[PDB]
């Protein structure tokens, strides 16, 4: 109210509402699933258009040959902190010949996204990410939020009406998390996880994205007629 | 570059500059102005390092046609000799300076009187009768001190003019293909066409 | 530095410290350029609430940017004079890396680019100055007349009008200006020109400053005596 | 951040006017008036100190007059301190034309740069104007006499007599009803006087509460002297014209 | 971080007024009377030192202070300002004027550059006014003996006499009945004293009053002799003995 | 007041939504992208009669196999336009070769967010940048002050914009020749002007693979004006 | 008013409301605490288990600095890793210069004068952690904690977060009972306890333990995490307390 | 190198050899000495390599953002004094650089501009840069006339080459011929010196110094 001009005030609550407010431009986006077994991690993404004329808003960045996201919310931060990322896997391979781990790079996310929240001028990251990647310690699922916050998941989901693939996921959690050496099946489960958060529209080709990386699988992602296979 | 000469008689200022461009053992041309007009009264000859020469001289003509613009007026050949001797005085101590040496020849129109300038690449000014810069003057400077009367007409300056680059043809090492001659005075810049 | 964006967009999708620059424009002394067959016209307003001026050495409203460019203005007066010096600058740059001069388009383009630069860089206002840039290219016959504005936004007119009271001498100028024959001569396109302040002036006395830009560098600013010729025969004809 | 206790000084209002050059201006409006005036022979600077105490040292004091070389000078109305600074930066300007050209500074360059500078803080850098009015007056061998004004906007224009501070409105007046193109130094100096002693808020024009200065061709063949008056001098000069 | 005021936090009000200037004025209203009076062969300073507690050593803090052999300066208003603004004048005679011609600023120069970091206060960006008036008094070849008032806008105005902070209006009335320009030192003193009795309300002594003047040089004082040409500092601070003597003949 | 940089409750950058509304008061741009080249027009919206028209540059060249239409505050494209050119021809010395459409409307965007507390505020117009490479073919980017692009088969920004991508919508299909997309400018643009079309206040452009970004003169842009008001009539 | 607007403003009382407002955001942070022990000190986190997918023990939020000191932390966690981020930059400076390890006392300062900073300007926020934090030195061990404003003191035990008053009342009955000394092995049993008891005030959504330790003869002066059969014996001695 | 460019009544002939060395090693006997900055430009290079490749295809960048910029293709008088004062810039540091900028443009005609690396810029009709460029001089001034025919010209442009390729030790490989005309340039081929002197040899009756 009075505490929502910037992001270096608190409310009397002991809120930051200029990151909650980047928190709400996420909601607005559109969905997008991450889910891992052992062995593969997949991200799927519901791409947006303008109208019928417009291309699809493209979801998933690859950050290496073994790590990338997905984003929901303003794109352009998606941009910028995916090049700090690649930056930063770089760093680690040309540096210390070392594919950057997929939990430092949550931590590095986290601090590049606060020093944003404790200057006056700066404004928080209006977006979050969905991080996979496969590393020295198998399969990763990362979630990225804006206010800094980074989760490691089995699976989860953000966006618009992420709520229904995100319960969907927390009951296959057994099943799933056991889909190993089985790129399509994990691919499949993320499919139908993001179909929870379906309204009105149905997945067609060029509708939706989906990204995967695992033991023998760069970092790659699928488009157009390459995702017709699970529809 | 090498040869830049002036003479300043009773009604002109007289700038007589060699033609030759010469790199290695080879005379690349023979048909070089090594001048600036500064203003439609003044005019800047110039000799030295390769590059710096135009360079500086081009430099020195946009910021006084600058201010010919800002103040819609002509400064004195004076004032434009002040200014450039300021220009080489601070380049002296840059990090790489400025290897130019200049004359400047013009007609003060509030004095109603012709002006010749003498400054090095060190920024080292003098108003002269008669200049040069480099070897010339070796041969020049003695020359004119036989020769020169002040009260001399341009015509009279052509001829004086005529006996320095005789002498410079028969006695330096160098073929500088002849010069360029050209008048300062009341009437602005005008150049020799037959030399 | 002070850093401020004093610049910035408002709710309906306005910059009002740009309008509010424009504001100043209006209130400024009105100035006007109508181009020839072979030349351009510059005219502007002179405010009469001063008296025991001295018009030697008080600065004039068209200003030379180079020999083949001037440039005439309405609004701050303070504010005009880093316009001008900045293209004066720029027109002798122009000079001495393309061997050149300036073309009126060019020398426009650069102004309007400055004024732009004012609107979305921190810490500094809009300039509060609309120009009239005329003159003739290098080598080239054919009248040249632009405008700019605060925004940034520039284009060429056949005739254009602009500070105090432009809106009645534009629209004396959008009637008495035909495009298929615009003013034959010199005396036709500065009766013109005069004709259309007179719309706005008051007296045709030292209230009109008048200058004439013709091709190749030939640049002259009218006297008293010549300009009020032109008002003295003008309005002998409206008597009718 | 700070934005909160931010003025912003260099901002237009929605007429198009600079408030705080605006505000300026009424500043100076409440300072002691200064005169100049432009004679074929000379130029005046007639100016009033502000409501003067008696324990004031007057003859080694400088309020309103000031010298920036020796062909020109200014009469200032507004804030001393401000003044100061801008005559310094006038005082090395000139000094560095000298320098660069071997030519004493044509009035109205020196005049156009000082002006460009308060024009600057008007645009840019968000700090306040200065709050002061210059009259110039001094000589070149390019237009001879001349009087110039400056304001907080960095505006500047050439006069034959102008005034500016407190009651410029009825000054101005007098002055244009009096004055006439022929007119010598003496008959200058009168007019000034005249004028000040019409328009004053004091009671009566006294010697301890004026600031007076000429600049004439009247030293020994074709060059210029300024004359800082003294107490004295003033005082003699009021009694010559008959106001005390 | 870092200094984000960058634009002044001084403004032209719609009636014309500066605001922080006014009410920095209003700071040296409140404060303690001090006064100047100058003489024909010399000059004093005086001020009422306010205790803030009895078992405060008043000795240790000096409102009166020597800015250079022949310049001293005294204030109203608020202390801490006035401390560093002695720190800064002391400096820039050295670095604007001694490291140059070798030789102390004439009073009026030294007065118009503690002016010029006064009026840099009024301006510059994130800074408030200096909140005291000072009164310089001074000796140098070329202009003999003066009086200098400097106010927050940074403005400085010569005096023959003058009084600055509470009791300023009296004070002033009661120096214009007694001042001529025959006034040698002593006697300047003596009115000095009886001038500032009036604005002071307890004790009347030298441990509760600071005075000096600006008068003859004191070779006893130079701490070194062999070079005729200095003669030591016309600046001196008369002592808490010094000032009861006078107090008996008032 | 408040930040430039500062968030709505509703998670929105005020500053960009603002220029949003600038764009909309801005002249009318349609881009139409067919397998035979993409057509980008104009509308030049004179403020008065004495304004010589064709000095209205709203359609500009950036590369040879790039052009680019605007719309808004369009003083602001200037150093964008800049910017683009510059990104096209050092990307062309580094690699020795024509930069990717998608690419350089990515570089421009870039320059979009780098406003704050960078320039001061964010650009007042947005732009349809048409284009040709050998990978993708032809395309045609709506470039926002957002930092945002969308690839498009059809596009109109402006004042006009929403009624006249209503009309988009029916009229594109993905066989459409270079002629019928010229008409189908000219007829979207003479609904939704406010002053009667014609050569002098309206402007088509066309980028082809083989002959490159062309603005169209006034004497062929006339004709098609012409065949289009017969064909209209024809039915 | 307005006072609150704006950090570094004092109040008429001469308070600073923005790091009041900030220790708001600890206080609804989760519960960590801080035993001091014989020989070292032991530190303890309420991880709350938002969701069945979050995979255990893989979101670690006890700190390492250098080799030899713990941090914890409660409130906003990326605040908290920006202070660990200094501290780590602090101690790394410490050790260049002078080659021994950062001593606790001085950590602990270099930690207060930055969290002490961040109140001295309106154009930074403060932080929104209170701090626990701890460790082995050459003066034996030291246990701190550090809020918003940039206060420390030394403590026999600490706690803060939702739970903290809980956990302090715990906290007090140890120092009571153990007037010569708890165990290294004793505090990891007890921190287990005392989160468990400080979880009754967190109590919808259940919880994961996390808990390391610093002890001269355990762990050699180091810091280490509590693993496995050592955390799942103190995880069954806290089961058996609140039954 | 030896490089030439000379301009007569039917335009400009630009003619080049194509060696390159690093000390008395050959390196190369097909280099592009010559760079079509535009239909209507063309640049000459001698001196470092790496300096005059680099530098001219930068120079062609600048020459295309002009008229992008400006809607007109750069004058021939712009496009060298781009590359003459960026060159300036580094005088001094150790660049190597002989350059001839070539073209036409409707304000100028055909025109020949030599710029090299110490800041030297000079408009002219004829210009020999490089190594060779004596032995070129030698051939072109005593066979030059303005009325040469485009065919004669052609040839003394390429025999002057031949004639520098033969006697410079760091000349030779191959003639690359251009002609400048006002509808732009034409490449004339490129002619092998290994065949090219013994068929000039033969036809032209000269070379007599060589054992036949
Ligand atoms: C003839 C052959 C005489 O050398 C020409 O000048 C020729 C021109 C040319 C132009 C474009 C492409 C190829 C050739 N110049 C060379 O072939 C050149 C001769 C040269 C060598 C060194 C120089 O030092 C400043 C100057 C001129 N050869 C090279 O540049 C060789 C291929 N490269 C090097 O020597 C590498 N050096 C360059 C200088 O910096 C250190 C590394």
């Amino acid at each position: 109210n009075n505490y929502d001009g910037d992001t270096v005030t608190f409310s009397p609550t002991g809120r930051l509402f200029q990151v909650e407010y980047a928190l709400e431009a996420i909601k607005q986006g559109s969905v997008t699933v991450g889910l891992r077994s052992n062995t593969h991690a997949v991200l799927v993404a519901l791409k947006r258009n303008a109208d019928e004329l417009s291309s699809y808003q493209k979801k998933i960045i690859k950050c290496d040959e073994h790590m990338g996201l997905s984003l929901a919310g303003l794109a352009p931060d998606a941009r910028v902190l995916s090049n700090y990322l690649r930056q930063q896997c770089n760093y680690s391979s040309l540096v210390f010949n070392r594919k950057l781990a997929v939990e430092r790079a949550g931590h590095l996310l986290c601090d590049k996204a606060q020093k944003n929240t404790q200057s006056y001028g700066g404004r928080p990251y209006g977006v979050g990410l969905l991080i996979i990647g496969y590393d020295k310690s198998g399969a990763h699922l990362l979630e990225f939020q804006p206010s800094g916050n980074v989760t490691e998941l089995y699976g989860t989901a953000i966006g618009a009406r992420s709520q229904g693939a995100k319960t969907y996921l927390e009951r296959t959690l057994d099943t799933f998390i056991k889909i190993d050496g089985n790129p399509d099946e994990l691919i499949k489960a993320g499919v139908e996880a993001i179909s929870q958060s379906l309204r009105d529209e149905s997945l067609t080709v060029d509708n939706l994205s989906i990204a995967i990386v695992g033991k023998d699988t760069p970092f790659t992602i699928y488009d157009g007629e390459a995702v017709a296979k699970y529809i | 570059m090498d040869i830049i000469l002036g003479i300043r008689v009773q009604d002109s200022v007289i700038l007589a500059s060699s033609k030759a461009v010469t790199r290695g053992i080879s005379v690349l041309k023979d048909s070089d102005d090594k001048t600036r007009q500064l203003s439609p009264h003044t005019l800047m000859s110039f000799a030295g390092e390769a590059g710096d020469t135009v360079q500086f001289a081009e430099y020195i003509q946009a910021n006084i046609q600058l201010y010919s613009i800002r103040e819609d007026y002509e400064l004195s050949p004076q004032a434009v000799s002040s200014f450039v001797r300021q220009e080489l005085a601070k380049s002296i101590r840059s990090r790489r300076p400025y290897q130019v040496n200049v004359l400047i020849g013009g007609y003060d129109k509030k004095k109603n009187k012709p002006e010749l300038y003498q400054i090095d690449y060190l920024g080292t000014k003098v108003e002269l009768p008669y200049g040069a810069h480099g070897y010339s003057g070796f041969y020049t400077f003695s020359l004119l001190d036989h020769h020169y009367r002040p009260d001399m007409t341009t015509e009279e300056g052509l001829d004086l003019l005529k006996l320095c680059v005789q002498e410079l043809e028969k006695r330096m090492p160098m073929d500088f293909k002849g010069v360029i001659v050209k008048i300062v005075d009341k009437d602005g810049i005008r150049q020799v066409d037959d030399f | 530095g002070y850093d401020r964006a004093l610049s910035i967009f408002s709710p309906d999708g306005h910059i009002f410290q740009v309008e509010y620059a424009l504001e100043a424009v209006k209130r400024g002394t009105c100035a006007v350029g109508v181009k020839g067959k072979n030349c351009v016209v510059l005219g502007c307003e002179r405010r009469s609430t001063l008296k025991l001026q001295d018009t030697r050495i008080t600065p004039s409203k068209v200003s030379k940017i180079d020999s083949h460019v001037v440039l005439s203005f309405s609004g701050l007066n303070a504010d005009s004079r880093i316009l001008i010096e900045k293209a004066r600058v720029e027109a002798q740059s122009h000079r001495l890396t393309l061997e050149d001069p300036v073309t009126v388009e060019y020398l426009t383009r650069y102004v309007a680019g400055v004024q732009q630069r004012y609107t979305q860089s921190g810490g500094v206002r809009p300039f509060g100055v609309s120009t009239l840039i005329a003159g003739f290219d290098p080598r080239d016959d054919e009248p040249k007349l632009y405008q700019t504005e605060p925004s940034g936004i520039y284009s060429s007119w056949s005739a254009q009008t602009i500070g105090r009271n432009s809106k009645t001498v534009r629209e004396f100028l959008e009637k008495n200006y035909d495009r298929k024959e615009p003013p034959a001569t010199v005396e036709e396109c500065v009766k013109l020109t005069v004709r259309s302040l007179l719309e706005v002036v008051q007296t045709g006395a030292k209230n009109i400053e008048i200058t004439v830009v013709k091709p190749d560098s030939d640049i002259v600013a009218l006297s008293s005596e010549e300009i009020n010729q032109y008002v003295t025969q003008i309005e002998q004809e409206k008597q009718e | 951040g700070s934005r909160r206790y931010d003025s912003r000084t260099t901002i237009f209002s929605p007429e198009g006017r600079l408030y705080q050059v605006e505000y300026a201006l009424e500043s100076i409006s409440h300072a002691g008036t200064a005169i100049g005036i432009m004679a074929s022979d000379g130029i005046v600077l007639a100016a009033e100190r502000k409501v003067t105490s008696t324990l004031l040292e007057q003859d080694t004091s400088t309020e309103k007059l000031y010298k920036l070389n020796d062909k020109i000078a200014v009469a200032v109305a507004g804030l001393t301190a401000d003044a100061e600074i801008l005559i310094n930066t006038a005082r090395i300007h000139a000094q560095n034309y000298l320098k660069t050209y071997n030519e004493d500074i044509p009035v109205e360059i020196l005049v156009r740069r000082l002006s460009d500078i308060k024009q600057g803080y008007t645009q840019h850098g968000g700090l306040r104007p200065f709050g002061v009015s210059f009259i110039y007056a001094g000589y070149d061998d390019r237009y001879g006499y001349q009087l110039y004004t400056s304001n907080p906007s960095g505006n500047y224009t050439g006069w034959k007599a102008i005034s500016v501070g407190a009651n410029t409105s009825a000054a101005q007046t007098l002055l244009q009803m009096d004055y006439k193109d022929d007119m010598k130094v003496d008959d200058a100096i009168e007019l000034a006087l005249k004028t000040l002693s019409k328009t004053t808020d004091s009671s009566a024009l006294t010697y301890d509460r004026l600031e007076f200065a000429t600049i004439r061709k009247g030293a020994n063949d074709g060059e210029v002297y300024q004359k800082i008056f003294k107490p004295q001098e003033i005082k003699d000069i009021l009694v010559k014209t008959g106001i005390t | 971080m870092t200094d984000r005021y960058s634009f002044s936090l001084t403004t032209f009000s719609p009636s014309g007024k500066l605001g922080q200037i006014d009410y920095a004025l209003t700071a040296v209203k409140q404060g303690v009377t001090s006064l100047g009076i100058k003489a024909t062969n010399g000059v004093v300073i005086a001020t009422e030192k306010k205790s803030s507690s009895p078992l405060a050593m008043s000795e240790t803090l000096s409102k009166v202070s020597l800015l250079t052999p022949d310049i001293g300066a005294v204030y109203s208003g608020m202390g801490p300002d006035y401390r560093v603004l002695v720190d800064k004048s002391r400096k820039v005679a050295h670095t604007s004027y001694k490291r140059i011609y070798g030789e102390y600023p004439p009073t009026k120069l030294l007065v118009s550059e503690v002016a010029k970091i006064m009026q840099e206060a009024t301006q510059s960006g994130g800074v408030r006014p200096f909140g005291v008036s000072l009164l310089i008094a001074g000796h140098d070849e070329f202009n003999g003996f003066s009086l200098y008032q400097v106010d927050p806008s940074g403005s400085y105005f010569p005096w023959k006499a003058t009084a600055i902070g509470k009791g300023s209006v009296a004070a002033k009335t009661f120096l214009e009945k007694r001042w001529n320009d025959e006034l040698e030192l002593e006697d300047a003193i003596h009115i000095a004293l009886l001038t500032l009795k009036e604005s002071v309300e307890g004790e009347f002594n030298g441990d509760t009053i600071e005075l000096a003047i600006i008068g003859d040089e004191n070779p006893d004082l130079l701490g070194y002799t062999g070079i005729p040409t200095d003669k030591g500092p016309r600046f001196r601070k008369l002592t808490s003995q010094e000032i009861n003597d006078r107090l008996e003949a008032l | 007041d408040r930040g430039v940089s500062t968030f709505s409750p509703e998670g929105r950058l005020f500053q960009v939504e603002y220029s949003l509304e600038a764009i909309k008061l801005g002249s009318t741009a349609i881009g139409i992208a067919t397998k035979e080249g993409v057509v980008l027009g104009v509308e030049k919206r004179a403020t008065s009669p004495l304004l010589e028209s064709d000095s209205i540059e709203k359609i500009v060249e950036i590369d040879r196999h790039i052009g680019c239409a605007m719309s808004g505050l369009t003083a602001d494209a200037r150093s964008m336009i800049e910017h683009a050119r510059t990104a096209a021809v050092t990307h062309n010395l580094y690699y020795d070769e024509d930069i990717n459409v998608e690419s350089l409307t990515q570089s421009v965007c870039d320059l979009a967010l780098r406003f704050g507390e960078l320039m001061s505020r964010p650009f007042g117009v947005a732009l349809l940048i048409a284009g040709h490479d050998a990978d993708d073919g032809y395309q045609l980017f709506h470039a926002e002050p957002s930092g945002t692009f969308y690839r498009y088969n059809a596009k109109a920004i402006g004042s006009g914009s929403e009624g006249a991508q209503a009309e988009l919508l029916n009229e594109w299909h993905s066989s459409l020749t270079l002629k019928e997309a010229e008409l189908l400018v000219l007829k979207i643009l003479k609904q939704v002007m406010e002053e009667k079309l014609d050569e002098n206040n309206a402007q088509l452009s066309c980028i082809t693979k083989q002959d490159g970004f062309k603005i169209y003169d006034n004497e062929k842009t006339a004709e098609l004006i012409k065949e289009l008001k017969e064909k209209e009539a024809a039915e | 008013t307005g006072y609150d607007l704006s950090n570094s403003v004092f109040s008429p009382d001469g308070r600073n409301f923005q790091v009041e407002y900030a220790v708001k955001a600890v206080e609804n942070g989760t519960t960590s605490i801080g035993i001091k022990c014989n020989d070292g000190v032991v530190f303890a986190v309420e991880k709350l288990i938002t969701s069945k997918l979050l995979v255990p023990q893989k979101n670690v939020k006890i700190q390492v600095v250098d080799r030899h000191i713990g941090c914890v932390y409660s409130g906003l966690i990326p605040d908290g890793r920006h202070l660990v981020n200094r501290g780590r930059e602090e101690a790394a400076s410490f050790k260049k210069l002078y080659k021994t390890p950062i001593p606790i006392p001085a950590f602990a300062d270099r930690l207060g004068q930055y969290v002490q900073a961040h109140t001295l300007y309106n154009s930074v926020r403060p932080f929104g952690v209170s701090t626990i934090f701890g460790g082995v030195d050459k003066n034996g061990a030291h246990l701190y904690m550090l809020e918003p404003s940039g206060s420390y003191w030394g403590y026999k035990g600490a706690a803060t977060g939702k739970g903290r008053q809980s956990a302090k009342a715990e906290l007090e009955k140890l120092v009571d009972h153990h007037p010569e000394g708890l165990s290294a092995r004793e505090a990891v049993k007890q921190a287990a306890k005392i989160i468990y008891l400080a979880h009754e005030d967190n109590k919808e959504k259940d919880f994961e333990l996390e808990i390391s330790w610093c002890s001269l003869s355990e762990t050699n002066g180091l810091h280490k995490f509590v693993k496995g059969d050592l955390l799942q014996e103190a995880i069954d001695f806290a089961q058996k307390e609140i039954n | 190198t030896t490089t030439l460019a000379f301009r007569f009544q039917g335009g400009i002939i630009v003619a080049v050899d194509s060696r390159a060395t690093a000390g008395n090693w050959v390196a190369s006997q097909t280099v592009k000495k010559v760079i079509e900055i535009n239909p209507f430009l063309l640049g000459t290079m001698a001196g470092g390599s790496a300096d005059c490749q680099f530098w001219e295809t930068w120079l062609g960048s600048q020459c295309r953002l002009h008229e992008l910029r400006e809607k007109e293709r750069i004058s021939v008088a712009a496009a060298s004094k781009i590359l003459s004062n960026l060159v300036y810039q580094y005088k001094g540091a150790g660049l190597s650089m002989g350059t001839m900028i070539c073209g036409y443009t409707r304000k100028e005609g055909p025109t020949i501009y030599y710029v090299d690396s110490d800041g030297t810029r000079l408009k002219g009709d004829i210009f020999c840069v490089g190594s060779g460029q004596t032995f070129a001089y030698g051939v072109l001034d005593s066979n030059y006339k303005w009325d040469l025919s485009v065919e004669d010209a052609l040839y003394l442009g390429k025999r002057s080459i031949l004639a520098a390729a033969h006697r410079d030790a760091y000349s030779g490989g191959s003639v690359n011929l251009y002609h400048v005309t006002e509808d732009g340039w034409i490449y004339h081929g490129n002619h092998d010196v290994g065949e090219l002197f013994w068929k000039v040899k033969e036809e032209e009756g000269s070379f007599n110094n060589v054992i036949g």
